[PDB]
């Protein structure tokens, strides 16, 4: 008890946890903030600025790059799932024989 | 009347106004009418500084 | 549409302390968050729906 009282660090195990999700999730956000080759990162000013022939070239890249921003943090997700599982599968390996 | 050489050629600032530009691209009086950037047709309803 | 600014949301007055010379404010999206209303220069949040 007056370890964890007095030892900010000692849970890192589990803030690291918090933090990577929360850095994905942030980084993923900020991604909506690119432009991707595109006149604007903001789809609405494509579409009140030009008409369809245009526009639609300029909505493609916004949709190629948020696309490949998604599947990023998705198998990013996987990646760190299949580490957790683990650590948990082995949380219940203890429980049982300790 | 009349209007300024290449060389000098005349600004004249707009402002603290409406704009209506459906009289200039819908005028059969222009031989060009390039835009960049902006759709004529949705100038419109558009706001600049 | 606000002075040229196209979206969709729910609009309330803001307790953002906005500055005379600011007109929106911005997310890190990217997103306009917050407007200032160009006739009774009121500030007000953007939600989506
Ligand atoms: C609108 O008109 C009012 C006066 O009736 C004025 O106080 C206000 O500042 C005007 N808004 C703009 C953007 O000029």
């Amino acid at each position: 008890q007056d370890s964890l009282s007095s030892t900010p660090s000692a849970l890192g195990k589990l803030q690291d946890v918090v933090n990577q999700n929360a850095q994905a999730l942030n980084t993923l956000v900020k991604q909506l903030s690119s432009n991707f080759g595109a006149i604007s990162s903001v789809l609405n000013d494509i579409l009140s600025r030009l008409c369809p022939p245009e526009a639609e070239v300029q909505i493609d890249r916004l949709i190629t790059g948020r696309l490949q921003s998604l599947q990023t943090y998705v198998t990013q997700q996987l990646i760190r799932a299949a580490e957790i599982r683990a650590s948990a599968n082995l949380a219940a390996t203890k429980m049982s024989e300790c | 009347t009349r209007f300024a050489s290449v060389y000098a050629w005349n600004r004249k600032r707009i402002s603290n106004c409406v704009a209506d530009y459906s009289v200039l691209y819908n005028s059969a009086s222009f031989s060009t009418f390039k835009c960049y950037g902006v759709c004529p047709t949705k100038l419109n309803d558009l706001c600049f500084t | 549409n606000f002075n040229g600014l196209t979206g969709t949301g729910v609009l309330t007055e803001s307790n953002k302390k906005f500055l005379p010379f600011q007109q929106f404010g911005r997310d890190i999206a990217d997103t306009t968050d917050a407007v200032r209303d160009p006739q009774t220069l009121e500030i007000l949040d953007i939600t989506p729906c």
